[PDB]
């Protein structure tokens, strides 16, 4: 399946487009919301954001909705990322 | 409003209208008519001319090349495009393999009497050749100076993005344009899918069959006119479409459009073509003509453009009933 | 010795083929089991999976069988990875 | 079932049967016979022709080139392949160094009177040249338009994967085919090793000596026939293999196969060749012939294919007793 | 906006130039101070320094001035990095 | 002090003074004068000669090429540079698209009767072409041996860095030089911005209009002299600048500079040119001349250089009052 | 100064040759000891070893001799790496 | 023991002895002698011939090219090498800039009447040109088919590694050989530094001046012989070295070596040359000769090789007293 590359302040993450599509209304899952961050030169989306937090952000999609705060990430910092990426908890 | 514009986000500047050679050049019309048509187009500012290895089994390319050399126009003032896919009866004379892209283009350039084309297009997708191979071949002929840019034709958005992805993957050259059918009865791809690729990866849209092979001209109202494309030999497929149930429903809608045309003081063909250029998403529209009368009328479409108000456009969507959902 | 590259959601790991062959029946050690994940375009195997866990997965092979759960990886998440990669403990 | 197929996963389409030039062209047979054989092959749909710089010290290439130019066939309808490794007595006229790949191919193209070959193969591995150098050289001649693709011959799976790995490492061009020996008495590599490379990295299998130099034809039942390949000068090695203890055991098994052939209504050679194409893993089989009778009989093998039922195949494995373990 | 790549002992970080310009007197924010570390061959700035600490250094700019010591970084090591990169706390 | 120096950090060695062809070659002066001027420059050590496709609609290039071939100088002893951007009236005959860079340079080389130029420059930025396209095109013509290096002209620091960034991104070839205007009344870019790019990415500075088209020569003190550049047809823009309020204030300051010149025992033009070379940041200064008297006087500027003490320089900044802030 | 790239199971570290030369008898600091691990194809030294531990190994050279065990690395695993890279403590 | 060997780890196979053209070709000896010398070398298995753009101001290349074409030897049986750096009096006719590497090699190929050389070397380091530029230029001429490989000469280990590093950095082509001076009185670089680069990055060692310009032949025992290289005009530097205090100490040691030579039944020159090939670290040794007597004697050195026992070698180090420390 088609893959997508997400560059977080230099740290590259790669996942299948269908993995993100599993949550169509989140920022990364909505084509219109993530469009603004696409880099045509490298074929990847770029976010000048916190690196440690993204592992949990990607795990959210890969796990089907589990939102776990990484041990090394402060509570206030993680909440800001959840808000930016527009992640929901309610199942 | 802007006669010349960039083809997609590339640096290549084309006229909003172009002149194609399918059916006519080396086929339906005479070399004398061909020369006359191309001369009128050129003097009227058109710098874009399209052809393909398959048209009239290569003859279309020969005639185009002869006119260019006969007229002596500066090569740098012309944007010549050709398509590759069907180039012979042998098993290896078709497709998008490295072998045929190279042999096919080389043969077209020979027939055209040209050192290179400005844009070489894959005339359609090739299920038998790996994308990587096709992209490496297009990049190769460009690096060999046989073409300035390359594009796709009849490819899905997914296929185009894949070409782009493979190019970035191996640092080759992405395609800059998709040649897609666009007219009042074929709208989805150009209006909903291509714009996304334009903003995202800069691929432009060059459209063809603005009159749906002439159907949108309104001349098939009462039937198939003598000497019309639908009357030509080898085009029974077009005759069947026009006379079919679907074909008749289209003609019925054209009668309503004809009323809008008369209201605006233009002809149906001019309305249809201006309609195609109403949105910036389209870089250029490839015209087709068998008479000089047709061509000049068609070019007159540019004047009709400013009349296509938002009310007129909505009026046309109401009669067509086929506005695509984005 | 011939090396193998394993791409875990963008994070690349490299090891010697003989290191993986040390456990022929695990997913990465069996040519037939890992074949499905090979990417001919980049000459690497791709897994759209959890990144933090793979260090322990690779260490399993490099250490000759030691299976240590990374401090930053939850117990339930690590068990799922052990299962997917088909790692055994029994010596 | 499908006469033409892709060579491995590449876009190059070849006929399931090809015609080689080892021993015959410029050697055993006359240019007149050569022309006749190639003409029959071509008219029967075969587009694949194989040769090598070493065959008849270059003469095989000269004769092939003369026929092509004499017949005037469209270059785009032909898939010409040549192999490089042994090209002279000098120390630097052999191997897979950048120097010899370039000089070797250039010389072959000159003898062939061609601008390029469709596939250039390394005739065997070169222990004296770094893989990187060889891969950069094959990629170079392809980028120079001297070849469309490149492949390997007599290389181990490990060596092929290495070529592929180095190519991806430096973004060069991976090989698309391995030319391997395949016949009823040499099965392991083609049946067990090559399929894995096909599915994994897309490398196709083009096989040679379908009749094991004629041994599988059954004509050496009672001994070495006059004018047979084994009777030719320079081929005492083949004569020794046939008369050896192993050679006799092979002939004994052929007598059993002959019974299966008669049962199916075909000849032994046709059975042997159809047998080679029974599995999709093989893209094409390179034939060898010194008579037009042989060639047409061999091509008749295609008709035998549908008769090779699973029972017939298992029956053949039982008599051969050499089915490889995967 | 123009981006900048910072290579810390092999670990690459990428951020927008305007993100660094938000603190003109720090080492990375002053063109004259970071000039010495530019590598013309790769178009990146190179620092043969501690890797774990840089996440906090970059977060300082991205967060508008928050200076958080990473849990896995000793107190004395982090203070040396703050000093080298010339980061201030005083708002 | 060092007559020859590297152009930026590249390996190309140029003379501190060069001779341009704008206005004069194929225009204001005769081919006889052109030959004489170039011969004097060459015999005096100048190896740098600049021109452009747009100068005298291509004629400047024709005359330069004729002199070189007539004199028979070794190509390897000459550093020829040309600029591309304006090459015709057609929509596609201007800009930095792949199409025009290739067609433009090819046409210039044809007029110059040369196989390649040492440096091809983009005469100005192109808002209509993606940087990637422009960088891939400059790299292409270099790889095709049509040029040894490429540079920019009238580009902002940001634009130059972008060209450099894209080059490193796709492993293409970065620009090595920016041709910028530099004289006593236009100082900011060369003195404040370019040095940073030199130290950072090695881009050198080649400057033009050292005399501000002759204004700094002092000959417009009392008005527009007969046969002066400002008197030529097509240059009313220059005449207006000189006679304008700003133009008069400049002339007033030149009267003060004239006193410094007499004090040093040189002429104003020699002072102005030596002033341009006072800082190492400038690799070379492109001269302009319509007489042999002018040229030899201008070259005499090199002798004035050692007199430009720190006190003299500060004295000149005091009268100019335009020292840029870094 | 000339730089050196060290690839630890896919994780690349880069440092100045003079940084390693600061301890001539260690494995990475001795040209003869590290020679065996050089990869001519990528111009880097390759070690099919534990990734988490190398940060501390590199810090040893960059800090002039400080040997700190990373919080996330077990005591027994770290001692094995110290032994392999031949690091000393005695000042 | 192995007459032919790979040059470093590359695939290029050279003879352990080569024949150079410095001083002699187009200079000291006649074209007739040159032809005779090259013919003897070739018939004796030598396939390596070295020259340079600077030798006899290009004449050495002209004579080499004439012999090759006159003799009609197959190009593929020859390994021709030339060096670039000094190619004229103009500022831009020297160095390793892209401009001179391309112009320099092109000019040498023209004089040599050859399409390409097997190895092009930078005759010495260029402090005025960025390594990247030099590596991109060597890679360019190789990709243009003007050379098969490139190497360095008189470069430090650090400089060679840098060339290699830049090549891997931008995926270009690393150098495969360093041409270094090697003889009994100049040993450090070849014995201590080059081996490390061989094992690490595969760079081979091709050595020159095996007889230290003839000094090691022993003919300067009593003084400068008539018609000797030291007697030629332009070589006062060599005459001064031989007669100097250091020169005399060398001659004294040669008298001791002469005793070892007589003991082994060979001449001093043969001992000196065999000594150079005693270690595998050296791929080939470039000979120099002005007589056919000299050449055949020198080639006879190969027979002396098996006599260089470990005791003999240690004996030679004891008298030389210059064994390098690794
Ligand atoms: N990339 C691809 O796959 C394809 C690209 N194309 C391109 O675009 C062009 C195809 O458009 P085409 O399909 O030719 O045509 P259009 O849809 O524009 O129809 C033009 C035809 O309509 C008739 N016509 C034109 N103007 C008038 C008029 N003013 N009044 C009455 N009848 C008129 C003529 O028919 P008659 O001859 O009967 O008088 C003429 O040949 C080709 O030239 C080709 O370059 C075409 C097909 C596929
Ligand atoms: N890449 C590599 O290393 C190699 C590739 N090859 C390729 O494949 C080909 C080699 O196959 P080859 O080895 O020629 O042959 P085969 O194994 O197919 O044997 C063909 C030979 O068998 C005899 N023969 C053929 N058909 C019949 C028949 N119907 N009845 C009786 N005898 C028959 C002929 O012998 P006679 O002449 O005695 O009549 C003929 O030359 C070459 O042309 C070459 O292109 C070959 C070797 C190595
Ligand atoms: N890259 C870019 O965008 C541009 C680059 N340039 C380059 O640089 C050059 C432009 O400099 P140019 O602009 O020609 O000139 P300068 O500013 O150096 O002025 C030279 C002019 O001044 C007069 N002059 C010269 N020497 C003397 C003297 N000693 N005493 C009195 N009058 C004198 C002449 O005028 P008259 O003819 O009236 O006697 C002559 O044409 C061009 O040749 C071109 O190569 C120029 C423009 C743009
Ligand atoms: N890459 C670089 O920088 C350099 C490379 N080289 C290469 O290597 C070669 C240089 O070696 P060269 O320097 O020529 O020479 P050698 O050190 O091998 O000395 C050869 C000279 O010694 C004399 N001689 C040779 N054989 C005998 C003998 N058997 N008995 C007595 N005298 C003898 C001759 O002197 P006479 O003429 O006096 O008889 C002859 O010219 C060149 O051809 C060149 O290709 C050379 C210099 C620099």
């Amino acid at each position: 399946c088609e893959r997508v590359v997400i560059n977080i302040s230099g740290l590259r993450f790669e996942t299948q487009l269908k993995t993100l599509a599993q949550f169509p209304n989140t920022l990364l899952g909505n084509p219109k919301k993530r469009m603004r961050y696409f880099d045509p030169l490298r074929n990847e989306y770029f976010f000048d954001r916190n690196r440690p937090s993204f592992d949990a952000i990607l795990y959210y999609y890969q796990s089907g909705g589990r939102l776990r705060r990484p041990v090394n990430v402060p509570l206030d910092m993680f909440s800001e990322e959840i808000k930016f990426y527009e992640l929901g908890e309610e199942a | 409003l802007q006669f010349y514009r960039n083809l997609g986000k590339s640096g290549l500047r084309v006229s909003c209208l172009g002149l194609g050679t399918w059916v006519t050049f080396g086929g339906q019309i005479t070399d004398e008519m061909a020369e006359h048509l191309m001369t009128l187009a050129y003097d009227n500012g058109i710098n874009l001319f399209d052809t393909a290895e398959v048209y009239a089994a290569g003859k279309a390319e020969v005639v185009l090349g002869n006119i260019i050399k006969k007229k002596g126009w500066r090569r740098s003032s012309l944007v010549i495009t050709t398509k590759i896919f069907w180039g012979g009866k042998a098993e290896t004379e078709r497709g998008l393999s490295r072998k045929h892209i190279i042999e096919g283009l080389k043969a077209s350039l020979e027939r055209l009497q040209l050192e290179y084309v400005d844009v070489v297009f894959a005339n359609r997708p090739d299920p038998n050749t790996p994308m990587e191979e096709t992209v490496r071949a297009m990049t190769h002929v460009i690096n060999q100076g046989m073409a300035m840019y390359w594009g796709t034709s009849r490819w899905s958005s997914m296929e185009i993005m894949e070409a782009y992805s493979v190019a970035r993957q191996f640092n080759l050259i992405p395609p800059i344009c998709e040649q897609a059918e666009y007219h009042m009865f074929q709208r989805e791809k150009v209006e909903v899918q291509l714009p996304e690729l334009f903003h995202k990866i800069g691929v432009g849209a060059m459209t063809w069959s603005p009159l749906a092979c002439g159907i949108v001209s309104g001349k098939y109202d009462s039937g198939i006119p003598p000497y019309s494309r639908a009357s030509l030999k080898g085009y029974q497929w077009l005759k069947d479409k026009i006379l079919s149930e679907e074909g008749r429903r289209q003609q019925a809608k054209l009668k309503e459009l004809q009323a809008i045309a008369e209201r605006l003081g233009c002809t149906l063909p001019q309305l249809a073509i201006a309609w195609c250029l109403r949105n910036e998403g389209v870089s250029s529209v490839l015209l087709g003509a068998s008479n000089a009368e047709q061509l000049m009328e068609n070019i007159g479409a540019i004047q009709v453009l400013p009349k296509l108000s938002s009310s007129i456009v909505h009026e046309i969507d109401s009669i067509l009933g086929n506005k695509p959902y984005s």
